[PDB]
């Protein structure tokens, strides 16, 4: 996966992020709180919104299709997601990814890029 | 604020 500068983590320290994660997980327990950010140097559209609350049983594949619409991509342009710095399987649910890969602040972080392989 | 999908 790409080496990420997470703007959410640059702006907000762990204590602040954990408080927000705590709150949102109690308010919306069946939704996964996800922070989505673009890989540095990718020339894809930057998402206008980075914070999403996603149904737990939505698949990665279905999430690809929703994000694709929001970043104005064609069928010709490539889009790849990275969770825990690896590409998730398309049938995996957002709930399963959260269970396995949420950070200590209680968010799931997902990076996107037009490239699939990074040094 | 969070966006609901």
């Amino acid at each position: 996966g790409p080496h990420m500068k997470w703007a959410y983590k640059e702006e907000n320290n762990f204590e602040k992020r954990r408080a927000e994660g705590d709150k949102i997980r109690r308010k919306y327990p069946d939704r996964i709180p996800v922070i989505v950010e673009k890989a540095p140097k990718s020339k894809l559209h930057d998402l206008d919104k980075k914070k999403y609350l996603v149904p737990s049983d939505l698949t990665v594949g279905q999430f690809y299709f929703l994000i694709r619409k929001r970043i104005q991509l064609r069928p010709e342009d490539a889009l790849f997601f990275f969770v825990n710095n690896v590409i998730p399987q398309t049938m995996t649910t957002m709930g399963q990814l959260y269970q396995d890969h949420h950070e200590e602040d209680l968010f799931l972080y997902i990076a996107y890029s037009d490239e699939s392989v990074y040094g | 604020d969070f966006t609901f999908l």
